[PDB]
């Protein structure tokens, strides 16, 4: 009885819509607006997602709350790879089904470095077989990927959380009969994992940029992502909180 | 700050 995979079935958000007007001809300010709405938008589905995770309430409700705000760009960029290599097999960046990025748009928007990496990452999905099972638990592990130098409230707790969901994920892994088919397959999903981090990283870099000159762009921000940024994105940008790297 | 704990507390 796969108890803990389906919970993660069970609670994944579904389809998620940016509300931009595709109807008038591309612009970056407006593009912007659209995936910042898009930001706040998903990150209410990744809170009642989160909450409901196994364990979570294991947490302190202060590193519940800290962990969600620093993996938010690892995750939603992981999802939507898995997103737009399910739908349009990466042929597009399925940021939403009304927010779907062709190379044009990708070149508008201002981030074409981070769009085509998320686009490399796309097409690792299929190029290594990654099974919707493997990616959820793997979305799930990718919550507790990101820490601070100084600690959390409890550090213990989320370090026997990590523990378990990389447990779960060895299960997951295990067709099975061979060790050293688990372990190949072990490695290629870390490195999967791992390669999620400079992409929010650079994701992270340029909308901090972009807040603190968006009256000079016209480019709106919601009320709660310009706090999150202004608040808890420049800590990792200035390595006070940082990923949790499976390889170097 | 608020307005990310607001939202968390509520739905
Ligand atoms: C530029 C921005 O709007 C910034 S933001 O959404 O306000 C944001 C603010 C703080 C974060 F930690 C993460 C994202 C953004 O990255 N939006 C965005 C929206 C949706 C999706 C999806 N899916 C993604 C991406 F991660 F896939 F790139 C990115």
């Amino acid at each position: 009885q796969p108890i803990f995979l389906n919970v993660l079935e069970a609670i994944e958000p579904g389809v998620v819509c940016a509300g931009h007007d595709n109807n008038q001809p591309d612009s970056f300010a407006a593009l912007l607006s659209s995936l910042n709405e898009l930001g706040e938008r998903q990150l209410v589905h990744v809170v009642k997602w989160a909450k409901a995770l196994p364990g979570f309430r294991n947490l302190h409700v202060d590193d519940q709350m800290a962990v969600i705000q620093y993996s938010l760009m690892g995750l939603m960029v992981f999802a939507m790879g898995w997103r737009s290599f399910t739908n349009v097999n990466s042929a597009m960046l399925y940021f939403a089904p009304d927010l779907v990025f062709n190379e044009y748009r990708m070149h508008k928007s201002r981030m074409y470095s981070q769009c085509v990496r998320m686009r490399h990452l796309s097409q690792e999905f299929g190029w290594l077989q990654i099974t919707p099972q493997e990616f959820l638990c793997m979305k799930a592990l990718l919550l507790f990927s990101i820490i601070p130098v100084d600690g959390l409230k409890n550090q213990k707790f989320f370090d026997e959380l990590r523990m378990n969901y990389i447990k779960e994920l060895d299960r997951i892994i295990a067709k099975r009969k061979n060790p050293t088919s688990c372990s190949r397959r072990f490695y290629q999903l870390t490195k999967l994992l791992d390669s999620v981090q400079p992409i929010a990283r650079e994701l992270h870099q340029f909308t901090f940029d972009l807040l603190i000159k968006s009256h000079m762009v016209s480019v709106d921000f919601p009320e709660m992502m310009a706090e999150i940024i202004s608040v808890q994105v420049p800590k990792i940008l200035s390595g006070k909180v940082k990923p949790i790297y499976f390889h170097t | 700050d608020s307005a990310f704990s607001r939202l968390y507390t509520r739905s």
